[PDB]
C-alpha cells in the first residue's frame, strides 16, 4: 500500500516515508528527517512532557529533547536530562 | 561639527601643493646619468631652480604593471617607504632601450607590447602599448618634491612641532580616454568619483568622524590609495603606495581625466596596472597586495551585536529568542560594556563573571561570540596589560621620550605601537587562552576605534610629532596603524589555535592589505533612507580595491528606525557580504522579534534567502580568495561596454550570476530594475518569469520583495534546509539552480571545506566541484584535482529555470548503476525539478533529460 499526505497534494510508496527528501507538502512524509520545511519531530520524552520540535532541529548537533532521540546520526551524543 | 576637522586650505602641506597648477614642470631629467640595471631604470632628476637631484626608480613589472619610485638622491634622514603592505618583492620584467633622441628616451619592457617614453625636459612618462597611449605622468607639471631641509603649525589648540619641516610629495597621471574613476575608500560618497575642481579634494586620513553626513569627500576611517578607470574600451589602476595624509583631486576635460596625489611626506611610490580588462586590474592589484583572507563560515551568516548587551542572562535570551522565533543566526556581539570599565581583555565582574560557562552554552547551540577589544589601553597601575607595555617600552611615544596619553573610552589611555613588530607579537600572544582568560575557541574578535582614535587629539586622532618603532614620525605611518591592529588580532586568533584555526576580525580602520586579514564596515552610520541607499556604493568602492568583506551596520547605528526601514535594511543586509544588525547605546531594542508580525515574517524571510545561499557566498569568497575577484560587483564590472551602467549605485552582482536591486525608499510600490547584457535572460528567482535584456524592468513589490534575479547561463548551489546556524547546516544536502542560457547552456562551481580550519591548504582537504549544462545533459566534474574532502554533503535536488518537459530523466555516476529520476514540470513558469538525485557531491555524475 501507498502512503497519501495528509493534505492530499500527493500519493507516494512507502519507500519515499523518512527517505530524506520531502514529498508532501505539509511534512508529513518525513516526521523522523530534517527534509521538510514545514515538518514536526516528536520527542517521546519518557519521563517528562512530550515535545514537539521543528524538522530543521533533527539531526542539527543541537539537542532539542531531553530524551535526546532528535539527534541520532549528527556525531552531537545528547543525554536524557527529561528529570 | 565640521570645524573639528582640517579643509585642504587648512592642511598647510595641501594648500602648499594644491597651489602649484598646471603648467611647465621645472623638472628634468639627466639622461647623462641614466642606468639600465638587473631590476630598474634609475636616473637623476633636478628642480630648474633649486638645483636639488632626485633619484627615479623606473620598473616594468610581471603581469603588465609598471612601478615608479622617487626619492632624493643625498637626502640628510632617510624618507618613509611604505612595509608589509606588498605582499612580495613584485617580479620584475626587463627594460630595454629601443629609441632616443636628445630629448627623449623609448624603453620596451621585455620584448613588448608595452613601452615607456622618458621625456627628459620637461620631465615626463608616457605608457603605451604598441602606438596606443594609455597613460601620461607629470603631463600637466605637477609633480612636487619637497626635500628635507634643515614648520611649526597649530589647528585648533594642538600643535604639531613638525621637526622636519615641509616633506610632501606629489605627482599626476592623465588618463586619455578615461571619464570614469572609482575606488579610493573610504567616503560616504557616490560610487563613480566626482571631480574636485570646484571644491575639496578627496581626502585620505584615517578619522572618526561623529555623525558622519553623505555626500562630501571628508576622509572617513579607513584609506585605500587605488583609484580604477574604466572606458568602453580599456580598464586601468593606480595604486599610491603611501601610509601619510593624501589628497587626491579628480579633473575632467578628447575625453579625458586627470589625477592627482598629494601625501605629506614619504617617497613618491606609484603602480600602473595596465589591464587591459577590469579582472586584468584585480589580478595585478592581488598580486601586490594579497587576497580576501577565506572567511570561516560562520562569519557569512547573520550577526546580532548592539552597544550594549547587558549580562550574561541578556546574552542567553537573545540566543534563545532566536530559536523561540525561528530565525537564524550565527554570532552574538559584545560591545565595549562587556570589560571592567573598557580594560580590554577583561570582563566586567558583576555582569559577566562566567564567560566562559556563556560561551560553553552559546558552543551548545553551535553560535559563536565577538568581543571587542580596542588599541587603547587605560593608563591604569593595577592593569597587567598596561603594566607589561609601559615596562616593556611597547607605547607610542612623544618626542621628549615619554609614553603617550591621549583620551578614549577608559578615560586616560596610552596606544601600543603597533608598527613595531615585537608590540605586535606581544598583541597576538594575549590571544593565548591561558592570557586572555575567560576565552574560548568560539570566541572571536572586533577591533574599534583603530584609526587611531584620541579624544582629545587633532582631529580626534594621534598627534602628528609622535614617535614610533625606529624614530619615524605619526604622521609617517598613519593609514596603516589600524592595519597593524587588525593584522596582529587575526595573527592571536590563528596562534591561539597552534595555527589550525581561521580568524575573524572586524575592523574600522583599514589601508591596502587589509583585506588579508578579515572584515571591515562602514562604521556609525544613521537610521535613515539614505543611509540605507548609500551602503552600496561605499561597499562597492571597497570591493573593487579588494576589500571584499564588507558591510554596514543594520538598521542604523544611530537614532531608531521606522519598522519598514528596519525591514528594508535587513533585505539589503542579508545580499551584502558582512551582515550585521547593530546599534547605539541609547537606541530602543531591535532584535528583529521584537516587531509586529508582518514585519517579523519579511525579516524572518530576508534570513532564510541568506542562510539558503551560503554554499554560494562561500564560494564567491573562495574565488576571491584565490584569484583577487570581487564578491560584490557593479554592473560596469560585468558589462564594461554598456555605458548606462557605468555610474549605477542602487543594484549590484554577487559574481556573476546574481543581480540584486534592494527596495530602498518608503512605501515604495515598484522598482526600475536594469537588466543588462545583448543576448542575455534574467529569471525572478521568486516568480520564475524570464525577462530578456537589455530593458529597465517596472517590478511591483510589496514588504516581503527582495527584487533578485538570476542570470542566464549560471547555476547557484543553495543549502534549502535552514537551521538554526551555518555549523547545523554544514553537511546537508545542496540543491542546484540551473537558469538556462538561450542557447541551453549554464555553468557554475562550488567549493566546499570544514568550514573553519586551514586544512583547505594545508592538507588540500576540499571540493571544487564545477557543473555544466549543455544540449540536455547537467554534468559534475572537479575543477582541482587536488582537492579531497570527506564529507556526508550530496545533491537532493536540481532546480532547471527555462527547460521543457522531457520524456525521461537519466542519472549516471561512476560506481553506480544507471539511475532513473522522478520529475515535475510547470508548463507556465518552464522550471524543470529532478526529484532527489542522491548523488554525493564529491563523486562525477551526469543527469541527461531525454
Ligand atoms: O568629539 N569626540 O570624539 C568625543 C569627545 C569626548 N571628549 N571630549 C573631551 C573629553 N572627552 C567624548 C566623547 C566624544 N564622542 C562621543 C560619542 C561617540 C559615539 C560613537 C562611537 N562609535 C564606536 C564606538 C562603539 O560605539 C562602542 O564600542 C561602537 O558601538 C561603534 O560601532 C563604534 O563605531
Ligand atoms: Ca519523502
Ligand atoms: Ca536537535
Amino acid at each position: 500500500k501507498p502512503f497519501t499526505c495528509l493534505d492530499g497534494t500527493a500519493t507516494i510508496p512507502f519507500d519515499q516515508v523518512n527517505d530524506d527528501y520531502c514529498d508532501c507538502k505539509d511534512g508529513s512524509d518525513e516526521p523522523g528527517t530534517a527534509a521538510c520545511p514545514n515538518g514536526s519531530f516528536h520527542c517521546t520524552n519518557t519521563g517528562y512532557k512530550p515535545l514537539y520540535i521543528l524538522s530543521s532541529r533533527v539531526n542539527d548537533g543541537v539537542c532539542d529533547c531531553c530524551d535526546g532521540t532528535d539527534e541520532y546520526n549528527s556525531g552531537t551524543v545528547c543525554e536524557n536530562t527529561c528529570r | 561639527d565640521r570645524s573639528n576637522f582640517k579643509t585642504c586650505d587648512e592642511s598647510s602641506f595641501c594648500k602648499r601643493q594644491r597651489s602649484i597648477r598646471p603648467g611647465l614642470s621645472p623638472y628634468r631629467a639627466l639622461l647623462d646619468t641614466l642606468q639600465l640595471g638587473p631590476d630598474a631604470l634609475t636616473v637623476h632628476l633636478i628642480h630648474e631652480v633649486t638645483k636639488v637631484l632626485l633619484v627615479l626608480e623606473l620598473q616594468g613589472l610581471q603581469k603588465d604593471m609598471t612601478r615608479i619610485r622617487i626619492d632624493e638622491l643625498e637626502p640628510r634622514r632617510p624618507r618613509y617607504r611604505v612595509p608589509d603592505v606588498l605582499v612580495a618583492d613584485p617580479p620584475t620584467a626587463r627594460l630595454s632601450v629601443s629609441g632616443r633622441d636628445d630629448n627623449s628616451v623609448e624603453l620596451t619592457v621585455a620584448e613588448g607590447p608595452y613601452k615607456i617614453i622618458l621625456t627628459a625636459q620637461p620631465f615626463r612618462l608616457d605608457l603605451l602599448e604598441d602606438r596606443s597611449l594609455l597613460l601620461s605622468v607629470n603631463a600637466r607639471g605637477l609633480m612636487a618634491f619637497e626635500h628635507q631641509r634643515a614648520w611649526e603649525e597649530t589647528f585648533k589648540t594642538h600643535s604639531d612641532s613638525k621637526p622636519y619641516g615641509p616633506t610632501s610629495v606629489g605627482l599626476d597621471f592623465s588618463l586619455p580616454g578615461m571619464e570614469h574613476v572609482y575606488g579610493i575608500p573610504e567616503h560616504a560618497d557616490s560610487l563613480r568619483l566626482k571631480v574636485t575642481e570646484g571644491g575639496e579634494p578627496y581626502r585620505l586620513y584615517n578619522l572618526d568622524v561623529f555623525q558622519y553626513e553623505l555626500n562630501n569627500p571628508m576622509a572617513l576611517y579607513g584609506s585605500v590609495p587605488v583609484l580604477l578607470a574604466h572606458s568602453f574600451h580599456r580598464d586601468l589602476g593606480i595604486f599610491w603606495l603611501n601610509a601619510a595624509e593624501t589628497w587626491v583631486d579628480i579633473s575632467s576635460n578628447t575625453p579625458q581625466t586627470d589625477i592627482r596625489w598629494m601625501s605629506e611626506s614619504g617617497i613618491i611610490d606609484v603602480f600602473l596596472m595596465l589591464g587591459p580588462s577590469v579582472f586584468d586590474v584585480f589580478r595585478q592589484y592581488a598580486s601586490l597586495t594579497g587576497t580576501q583572507a577565506l572567511p570561516p563560515l560562520f562569519s557569512l551568516g547573520y550577526h546580532q551585536s548592539r552597544w550594549n548587551y547587558r549580562d550574561e542572562a541578556d546574552v542567553l535570551e537573545v540566543d534563545q529568542g532566536f530559536d523561540d522565533h525561528n530565525m537564524p543566526c550565527d554570532v552574538i556581539w559584545l560591545d565595549i560594556e562587556h570589560a571592567d570599565g573598557k580594560r580590554y581583555f577583561t570582563w566586567d565582574p558583576t555582569r559577566f563573571p562566567q564567560p566562559l560557562n556563556m560561551l560553553e552554552h552559546l558552543a551548545s547551540k553551535r553560535r559563536k561570540l565577538v568581543a571587542i577589544v580596542d588599541p587603547h589601553i587605560k593608563v591604569d597601575s593595577g592593569y597587567r596589560v598596561h603594566e607589561e607595555l609601559r615596562n616593556h617600552g611597547l607605547y607610542v611615544k612623544t618626542r621628549d621620550g615619554s609614553d603617550y596619553e591621549g583620551w578614549c573610552w577608559p578615560g586616560s589611555a596610552s596606544y601600543p605601537d603597533f608598527t613595531n613588530p615585537r608590540m605586535r607579537a606581544w598583541w597576538s600572544n594575549m590571544f593565548s587562552f591561558d592570557n586572555y582568560e575567560g576565552s574560548a575557541p568560539n570566541l572571536y574578535v572586533w577591533n574599534d576605534m583603530n584609526e587611531p582614535s584620541v579624544f582629545n587629539g587633532p582631529e580626534v586622532t594621534m598627534l602628528k610629532d609622535a614617535v614610533h618603532y625606529g624614530g619615524w614620525e605619526h604622521r609617517d605611518i598613519h593609514n596603516i596603524y589600524g592595519l597593524y591592529v587588525h593584522m596582529a588580532t587575526a595573527d592571536g586568533l590563528i596562534q591561539r589555535s597552534g595555527g589550525i584555526e581561521r580568524p575573524f576580525v572586524l575592523s574600522r580602520a583599514f589601508f591596502s592589505g587589509s583585506q588579508r586579514f578579515g572584515a571591515v564596515w562602514t562604521g556609525d552610520n544613521t537610521a535613515e533612507w539614505d543611509h540605507l541607499k548609500i551602503s552600496i556604493p561605499m561597499c562597492l568602492s571597497l570591493a573593487l580595491v579588494g576589500l571584499s568583506f564588507c558591510g554596514a551596520d543594520v538598521g542604523g547605528f544611530f537614532k531608531n528606525p521606522e519598522p519598514e526601514l528596519l525591514v528594508r535594511w535587513y533585505q539589503m543586509g542579508a545580499y551584502q557580504p558582512f551582515f550585521r544588525a547593530h546599534a547605539h547605546l541609547d537606541t530602543g531594542r531591535r532584535e528583529p522579534w521584537l516587531l509586529a508580525s508582518q514585519y517579523q515574517d519579511a525579516i524572518r524571510d530576508a534570513l532564510f534567502q541568506r542562510y539558503s545561499l551560503l554554499p554560494f557566498w562561500y564560494t564567491l569568497f573562495y574565488q576571491a580568495h584565490k584569484e583577487g575577484f570581487p564578491v560584490m560587483r557593479p554592473l560596469w564590472v560585468q558589462y564594461p561596454e554598456d555605458m548606462s551602467t557605468f555610474s549605477i549605485e542602487d543594484q549590484f552582482m554577487l559574481g556573476d550570476a546574481l543581480l540584486i536591486h534592494p527596495v530602498s525608499d518608503a512605501g515604495a510600490h515598484g522598482v526600475q530594475v536594469y537588466l543588462p547584457g545583448q543576448e542575455e535572460v534574467w529569471y525572478d528567482i521568486q516568480s520564475y518569469q524570464k525577462h530578456h535584456g537589455p530593458q529597465t524592468l517596472y517590478l511591483p513589490v510589496t514588504l516581503s520583495s527582495i527584487p533578485v534575479f538570476q542570470r542566464g547561463g549560471t547555476i547557484v548551489p543553495r543549502w534549502m534546509r535552514v537551521r538554526r546556524s551555518s555549523d547545523c547546516m554544514k553537511d546537508d544536502p545542496i540543491t542546484l539552480f540551473v537558469a538556462l542560457s538561450p542557447q541551453g547552456t549554464a555553468q557554475g562551481e562550488l567549493f566546499l571545506d570544514d568550514g573553519h580550519t586551514f586544512n583547505y591548504q594545508t592538507r588540500h582537504e576540499f571540493l571544487l566541484r564545477r557543473f555544466s549544462f549543455s544540449g540536455s545533459t547537467l554534468v559534475s566534474s572537479s575543477a582541482d584535482p587536488k582537492g579531497h574532502l570527506e564529507t556526508p554533503i550530496w545533491i537532493e535536488r536540481v532546480v532547471i529555470m527555462g527547460a521543457g518537459k522531457p520524456a525521461a530523466v537519466v542519472l549516471q555516476t561512476k560506481g553506480s548503476p544507471e539511475s532513473r529520476l522522478s520529475f515535475q514540470h510547470d508548463p507556465e513558469t518552464s522550471v524543470l525539478i529532478l526529484r532527489k538525485p542522491g548523488v554525493s557531491v564529491a563523486s562525477d555524475w551526469s543527469i541527461h533529460l531525454r
